[PDB]
């Protein structure tokens, strides 16, 4: 599935 | 930032560093920003007002140092540069000090998520934390008001939100502060944002999310007693943000 969906605003990894 | 600690981008993955090219060869730092969505960074209009030539700016994501590279960083050009039209500056305050930058890499893409690149959340309409909340600010701005150079390592610090009643006291800023601004200070006036920090984020936890509560805008001096830092109140610009992104 596409890279963008991995953004999760506010999350520090 | 006056005070604070040095940090790395992993601790502020939504921080964007904006530079200006002088074809003479040098690239200088201008301001900070925050990544809102893959292709949009939000900053402050006053950082661009004097030179609204989008083609001369460069935006980097995943950067922990100012002039050396960080592994994982991404470089972008500014496809669109949107300033607020009602931006106005007076003797101290900047009004409607918010700007949007649409970014594009040389391959033609927007940002991709990594352990050093993440978006930050936007608040819900007119929703803010209550005064007293501790929020953090990050940036490459001055460490002392008399410095004429910016640090090479990214810095961060914690400040608390104060009420408008407190900030509008005649001996603070009076009516220079409006309902579209937020003031944040250190109880002991020891740490604060400063020159070079404009455009960057004031992040607070709101409803369980790290939210972009403010954008560094102005202040009298840096870390001065009774002179809090003033930020653009993001929650009051949501319609504006939505209309352009
Ligand atoms: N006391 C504060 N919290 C403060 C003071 C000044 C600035 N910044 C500036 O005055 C400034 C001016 C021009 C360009 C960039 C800046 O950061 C930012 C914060």
């Amino acid at each position: 599935p596409p890279e963008e969906l991995k953004f999760q605003c506010g999350q520090k990894t | 930032i006056i005070g604070g600690e040095f940090t790395t981008i992993e601790n502020q993955p939504w921080f964007a560093a904006i530079y200006r090219r002088h074809r003479g060869g040098s690239v200088t730092y201008v301001c900070g920003g925050s990544l809102m969505s893959p292709c949009w960074v939000i900053s402050a209009t006053h950082c661009f007002i004097d030179y609204p030539k989008k083609e001369d700016y460069i935006v980097y994501l995943g950067r922990s140092r100012l002039n050396s590279n960080t592994q994982g960083e991404m470089k972008f050009e500014v496809e669109n540069l949107i300033l607020h039209k009602d931006y106005s500056a007076d003797t101290l305050a900047h009004h409607n000090d918010i700007a949007l930058l649409k970014i594009r890499s040389k391959e033609g893409r927007c940002a991709q998520p990594s352990r050093t690149i993440q978006t930050i959340c936007l608040p819900s309409m007119y929703n803010d934390p209550q005064f007293g909340t501790s929020c953090e600010i990050t940036g490459f701005g001055k460490e002392a008001s008399t410095d004429y150079l910016y640090p090479e390592q990214l810095k961060m610090t914690v400040v608390k939100l104060i009420s408008h009643r407190e900030c509008q006291q005649p001996h603070y800023y009076g009516s220079e502060v409006t309902t579209k601004m937020l003031c944040a200070a250190d109880p002991q006036w020891k740490t604060d944002s400063c020159q070079g920090d404009s455009g960057g984020p004031l992040v607070c936890s709101l409803q369980g999310r790290m939210t972009l509560t403010g954008i560094v805008s102005w202040g009298r001096g840096c870390a001065l007693k009774d002179k809090p830092g003033v930020y653009t109140r993001v929650s009051h610009f949501l319609p504006w943000i939505r209309s352009h992104t």
